[PDB]
């Protein structure tokens, strides 16, 4: 039946110490799944590496290095945050290994690479502890290549920068293995990934009155394998999937996604609550998940006029609305992953809990990432919200400080990384 | 020797021309020679007939250049610039430079005023410190140009009947002769006259007022009529404020303002423009566009050739 | 709602 | 002196880039001095994986290991260069890769046959085996310069090796199979191009992916050009009609944009029976960057249709779309049109292009797109042996009239440009009637650069029409600008004088430009004195040695006296190049 989790790892300050810095802002594993990525709000990003002795190794730090730097935008006196917003891996090309990360106005091409051997020899001193008197050599040496500690190298390839009027908040790269697209709120630009001095702007829907702005792109993606398709989805709640084969400008869509707005569930909050914050291809490609704030929606994508599926996230929020829009939690942008088989997604929620729902079986779990489970192998007990039974918890107890926004799935094993707002849990199955 | 120098500041011109900046050296020893030349200046410069007086140029070098194109290349046409030749801009080592070669080389056909962004706190605030370090690695470069920032004028005078300054008129400041007899060798105040004539505006409300800059107050139309009254000035060329047309009058044709950076901060989408004064004082108002670019990054509508 | 989140779009120097 | 050589070593482990770039690019030194021998196990060993990335360091290394093989011992050696360029040949960027590939091509040529079997196959074998599909994209190219010359067994073998990197899993390697399909082909057998060769071509040109599909037009069109005129239909034909209708705009620009070549490969039957349609279809297409490539070769390809029926072709089935072509939404289309909408005419004839190109010439003309209206004008030489231009001056005077008066000052300065060659077609009457008027007003106009644009249009102008149409005409009308109130047109005027004293001639310059040159030395304004100093020195050599030191000598001692100090130095410099004191 349900998988039985397990507390494997936890990654970071053992206090409450957020710092503000630490914060994980994006996690991402690779294509292979043996490096897991994640960047904070301080611009670093650091990569885990698995233990390789199916595979339920354990993850140590393999790299770290600072991806973006604060900076100030003179040509509107504004600062520019580090705060790293996605990591998108790319396919292994050779022994390095290459991700593309952002932050609200600049992408870069970061190549990460071992190595192990170093030169050694001279000609006119030695190994840089002295110096050699002129004319004493009559005797050409080159230098030689000798063995040393493997140590992790990270550069940074290319710069993407100055395109985007606006913040970027999506990067998805093509299954050509040439380009990607990075969209921000109201432009999707299309790149290539050797060419950073000119990029095609395949999607506009900025107004020419400001004034009369409705909709902004919230997330955008391309097809796991079609390379002429491609999402994006608004802050109304349609997702617009766009064919790159009819037209060189995809300002045309060639299919909107939209449900009907029900009449029944009327609120003032209907129009923030109904904002997508993140869409993702199935791994199949043929199913299509979007996240607001109150649900998840599995869309077929030969079916336009409603979902196919609707899990419902945290339902004991819809009677918390006004709470929730005071203290702003209400424009929290939540994220939601498949498996490798695409039979159970995973989205978080607040109080540190963790959503999983089974589509085949239609059966939905509560799990917690907490420090007080700090035992290896020892499974999560499934959480209930009671809106007070044995071991249910109130509604009105819940932090919602402790909100799980990013989250990631191993792409072929059962393991599963958390972020919370410092730390980042590891956890396996049972096996 | 003179010939010797003179070459060299010829190819330091053409040089610059294409937008490529000098060494270390050539930068500080032409700053030097600057601050030579201008240290006999006067607080009001004295400004001869016909003159092309321009606006902000803010590190726009190749609007610079289309400035250049519409209305004549030095030493041929007689220039007046009024201040802010550096920050929001790409290159603003380039623009200074060339323009400082340019008052070296030409003394007497090119007169360069002080702006509000000629300080050592707003050039390392606004990128051009940022920039300079970029594109040299040290602050020498950002240190002997502030330090020539103090020597230029004030302001200037055309044929004893045009005010040409950055900022505007000063509660504080009534006669030329009060702006002669103050020290400009120093940096920008916070407050003052000498602050004041960098950082005013003028305005629709009767009177002074408090000028939400944070420094310099804002005049009425009853300010300029009486200091050009009390002055014998038909007309205040001006600066430093944005106008999308390029030049506009304000207070009963008693100030203008001129603004010589099109597409400003890349951004704004504005027209630039320059004011030709002809030999019988004869004002003319030339706007221009943007020189066509492409930008570093070249976003585009039409399909690159990589995706072709 | 165009205020809380939007902010920079519409925000303009 | 064994110093240089040694600091050149040492400097490949500088940290510095700058000098570990200038040390790559004198490799050919450093293995000189260390001989043959050392070179290939020393310095090679060394340079066979190297730690540091920059892309210019290694672009220079690979660029140096392709001169080596006399460094390294001559042919007998030289398959030890194949392991530092086989390391190139799988970093990830593009431009190393191409460099490496293309070093190893240029030293596999040094390779005796048996050497080609026993180290460079293997290398390819290698290559294309490899668990990086970089080394996969770089094998690619390496087929055709090691197939020619091996044993069948082996010609096998790469032949088998280059179908498996044809079906790759990853489109780059796929896309480099595609690019390097066609110079492959070009050197196996016929027999083996149509048994194995064409069904990698269909298998490539039906991918699922657009940027793979566009790369099978280059291949029909090399492909094509080796099989007979007989076998294209069965083999080749079917591809291209199904690339010509691809669902994917790109494949479709990529036919429209290899039209010409398309048709010479396939011959003028198949072009007539199939090309044409498929040509009419691409001019009708919904994508405005297809019917812009599409536009660009409507002359080339009407041009080099059968004789027998071309009229007919264009008139019955190309024009009606050009009609429609003339009236596009888009205004590429429309300028991609009218830059070659005018060579038509030849090939019509002068009935045909009254009747019906005329019509489109007209509209075109009237076109509210400046690079329409321009592009016309600019080719006007294929019509004006046709038809007289006499016929079309009176549609084109409102065309430059409206294009020289424009509000943004760079479409005058483009009118400006092609004003000598209209002036040559138009003739001397034409030009003296109506475009005089438009040229004398462009030296006062407010921009400067259209001034100095016209000045040279001046110059062109007068080496066109000779000298005594500008003694007649312009002259007079240059210098009547010398009194006007505004400094800047002086200056113009004086520069008009400079452009025009090299080619009028020197008894004009001496008897009519002159007078005017020394009587503006008396400007009050400061600029027009030094620029008549200018002046002075540039039409110097012009003027006869005794005219210099009668009224220029005294001159510019005068000036010399000026208050100025520019004019001073200008009256220096002048009196100093023409050795007038
Ligand atoms: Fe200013
Ligand atoms: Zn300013």
């Amino acid at each position: 039946n349900d998988i039985q989790w397990c507390f494997s790892q936890v990654k970071g300050a053992v206090d409450d110490d957020v710092a503000e810095a630490d914060i994980i802002s994006t996690v991402e594993f690779n294509h292979s799944g043996e490096l897991l990525a994640t960047g904070d709000k301080g611009g670093r990003v650091v990569i885990f590496q698995q233990e390789q002795e199916h595979s339920r190794g354990e993850y140590n730090v393999y790299s770290t290095f600072q991806s973006h730097e604060p900076e100030f935008d003179y040509l509107k006196s504004l600062e520019i945050e580090e705060k790293i917003n996605k990591i998108r891996w790319l396919p292994q090309k050779n022994a390095a290994q290459f991700l593309l990360s952002t932050n609200d106005k600049t992408i870069k091409l970061w190549k990460i690479s071992e190595r192990d051997k170093r030169p050694e020899g001279y000609n006119l001193k030695e190994e840089d502890g002295r110096y050699r008197d002129p004319t004493t050599v009559t005797t050409l040496r080159v230098p030689v290549f000798r063995p040393m500690d493997l140590m992790v190298e990270a550069s940074p390839r290319r710069i993407f920068a100055n395109a985007h009027t606006y913040h970027i908040n999506s990067i998805s790269i093509n299954s050509d293995y040439e380009t990607y697209l990075s969209a921000d709120d109201l432009r999707i630009n299309l790149w290539h990934l050797e060419i950073t001095d000119r990029s095609f702007n395949i999607v506009d829907i900025k107004p020419a009155n400001m004034e009369e702005l409705t909709e902004v792109i919230t997330a955008a993606e391309f097809h796991p394998n079609s390379c002429n398709t491609f999402v994006y989805s608004s802050s109304k709640g349609t997702i617009r999937l766009c064919d790159m084969r009819a037209s060189a400008l995809c300002d045309r869509h060639s299919k909107l996604f939209e449900e009907p707005e029900d009449p029944s569930n009327r609120s003032f909050f209907s129009e923030i609550i109904s904002s997508i914050s993140d869409v993702k291809f199935s791994h199949s490609g043929r199913y299509m998940m979007t996240r607001d704030y109150l649900s998840v929606k599995i869309w077929d994508l030969n079916m336009e006029n409603r979902p196919v599926e609707t899990y419902q996230v945290h339902e004991y929020l819809r009677s918390k609305l006004c709470s929730l829009y005071e203290n702003d939690c209400i424009f929290d942008k939540f994220e939601c992953c498949w498996n490798g088989s695409d039979s159970v997604v995973m989205t978080g929620s607040y109080n540190n809990f963790f959503r999983m729902f089974d589509r085949n079986t239609k059966r939905d779990i509560t799990l917690e990432a907490s420090r007080e489970n700090n035992k290896p192998r020892t499974v999560l007990k499934p959480r209930k919200v009671c809106a007070r039974k044995k071991d249910e918890i109130s509604v009105d107890s819940l932090d919602f400080n402790k909100k799980i926004l990013h989250t990631a799935w191993h792409p072929k094993e059962n393991i599963i990384a958390v972020a919370t707002t410092n730390n980042l849990y590891i956890f396996q199955d049972k096996v | 020797d003179e010939k010797v120098f003179t070459k060299e500041l010829d190819q330091w011109i053409e040089q610059l021309n294409e937008c490529k900046q000098l060494s270390e050296s050539q930068v500080k020893s032409l700053c030097e020679k600057a601050k030579e030349i201008l240290t006999k200046e006067s607080n009001v410069q004295e400004v001869r007939c016909p003159v092309t007086v321009c606006g902000d140029v803010h590190g726009q070098f190749h609007d610079l250049m289309e400035l250049f194109r519409i209305g004549g290349k030095s030493p041929d046409t007689n220039y007046l610039f009024m201040g802010d030749y550096v920050d929001r801009g790409y290159y603003s080592v380039e623009t200074v430079t060339l323009l400082v070669a340019l008052k070296v080389r030409y003394r007497e056909r090119i007169t360069i005023l002080r702006g509000n962004h000629e300080s050592r706190q707003i050039t390392q605030v606004y990128g051009f410190y940022d920039e300079c370090l970029r594109k040299y690695g040290n602050a020498n470069v950002w240190k002997y140009f502030t330090d020539l920032f103090d020597y230029l004028p004030l302001t200037a005078l055309v044929d004893g009947q045009i005010f040409c300054l950055h900022g505007g008129l000063s509660p504080s400041i009534d006669t030329l002769d009060h702006i002669r007899a103050l020290d400009r060798l120093q940096e920008v105040p916070h407050e003052g006259p000498m602050c004041d004539l960098l950082w005013s505006d003028p305005d629709d409300r009767g009177g002074w007022g408090i000028s939400p800059r944070g420094a310099g107050y804002t005049f009425g139309q009853d300010i300029s009529e009486t200091f050009n009254h009390a002055n014998g000035l038909t007309l205040v060329s001006r600066a430093h404020q944005l106008v999308m047309e390029g030049y506009n009058w304000c207070h009963d044709r008693n100030v203008v303002t001129i603004f010589s950076a099109p597409n400003y901060c890349y951004r704004c989408g504005n027209q630039a423009a320059i004011m030709e004064l002809d030999d019988t004082l004869k004002y003319s108002f030339l706007q221009f566009d943007p020189a066509p670019r492409r930008g570093e990054p070249h976003v585009t509508r039409r399909t690159p050739d990589y995706f072709l | 709602y165009s205020a809380k989140p939007y902010a920079h779009i519409l925000s303009v120097p | 002196s064994l110093y240089p050589i040694a600091v050149l070593i040492d400097e490949l482990r500088n940290e510095d880039v700058q000098l570990r770039l200038n040390s790559i690019k004198k490799l050919s030194t450093i293995a000189l001095a260390l001989g043959v021998e050392r070179t290939r196990s020393e310095l090679l060993p060394f340079l066979t994986d190297t730690i540091y990335d920059e892309d210019e360091v290694l672009l220079a290394l690979a660029e140096q290991l392709g001169t080596f093989t006399t460094l390294v011992g001559g042919p007998e050696y030289v398959h030890c260069l194949l392991p530092p360029l086989e390391s190139l040949a799988t970093v990830e960027e593009t431009v190393v890769r191409d460099k490496a590939v293309e070093s190893l091509r240029a030293i596999s040529h040094e390779h005796s046959p048996s050497d080609l079997e026993a180290h460079f196959v293997p290398l390819v074998k290698r290559l294309a085996g490899g668990d990086w599909f970089t080394s996969r994209t770089s094998a690619c190219g390496l087929f055709s310069v090691c197939y020619p010359r091996v044993s069948s067994a082996v010609k096998a073998e790469l032949r088998q090796y280059f179908r498996n990197l044809c079906s790759d899993d990853t489109p780059m390697v796929r896309r480099a199979a595609a690019s390097k399909l066609g110079e492959f082909a070009k050197v196996l057998e016929l027999d083996n191009v149509k048994s194995e060769i064409i069904p990698m071509f269909s298998n490539l040109a039906s991918d699922e992916q657009d940027s793979v599909r566009l790369l099978a037009v280059e291949a029909c069109v090399n492909i094509a050009q080796l099989l007979p005129q007989e076998d294209l239909e069965a083999l080749v034909m079917p591809t291209l009609r199904q690339a010509a209708e691809d669902k994917s705009w790109r494949v479709r620009y990529m036919v429209a944009d290899k039209f010409t070549e398309l048709q010479k490969a396939v011959g003028p039957e198949i072009t007539k029976t199939d090309l044409v349609p498929a040509f009419q279809n691409l001019m009708k297409d919904c994508e405005a960057e297809v019917r812009a490539a599409a536009s660009h070769k409507v002359k080339e390809f009407c041009e080099n249709l059968s004789a027998d029926c071309r009229e007919n072709v264009i008139m019955s089935q190309i024009l009606p779309c050009i009609k429609e072509l003339v009236s596009d939404a888009n205004q590429h289309v429309k300028s991609a049109l009218a830059s070659v909408i005018m060579g038509l005419s030849p090939i019509l004839g002068k009935d045909n292009t009254i009747e019906h190109l005329l019509p489109l010439f007209l509209a075109q003309l009237k076109d509210e797109c400046p690079e329409v209206r321009l592009n016309i004008i600019s080719n006007l030489d294929c019509v004006n042996e046709v038809i007289g231009i006499r016929q079309l001056s009176q549609s084109l005077l409102p065309a430059i009239v409206e294009l020289a008066e424009d509000a943004k000052w760079r479409v005058r300065l483009a009118i400006i440009e092609y004003m000598p060659l209209l002036a040559g077609q138009l003739g001397v009457e034409f030009f003296d009637e109506k475009l005089n008027s438009l040229c004398m007003a462009w030296l006062v106009d407010h921009v400067y650069a259209i001034r100095e644009a016209a000045t040279s249009n001046l110059k062109k102008l007068v080496e066109k029409f000779g000298k005594e149409w500008a003694h007649a005409t312009i002259i007079p009308k240059v210098l009547a600008m010398s009194g006007d109130p505004n400094y800047l047109h002086r200056m113009t005027t004086l520069f008009c004088i400079n452009v025009l004293s090299e080619v009028c001639g020197q008894d004009i310059t001496t008897k009519h430009m002159l007078p005017t040159v020394l009587r503006m030395a008396g400007d009050p304004v400061a600029n027009v004195r030094f620029n008549v100093a200018k002046s002075l020195q540039k039409i110097g050599p012009i003027l006869d040695n005794s005219t210099l030191q009668s009224e220029v000598k005294p001159i510019l001692e005068k000036l010399t006296q000026d208050q100025d100090v520019d004019v001073k130095y200008f009256a220096q410099e002048a009196l100093t190049v023409l050795s007038l004191a």
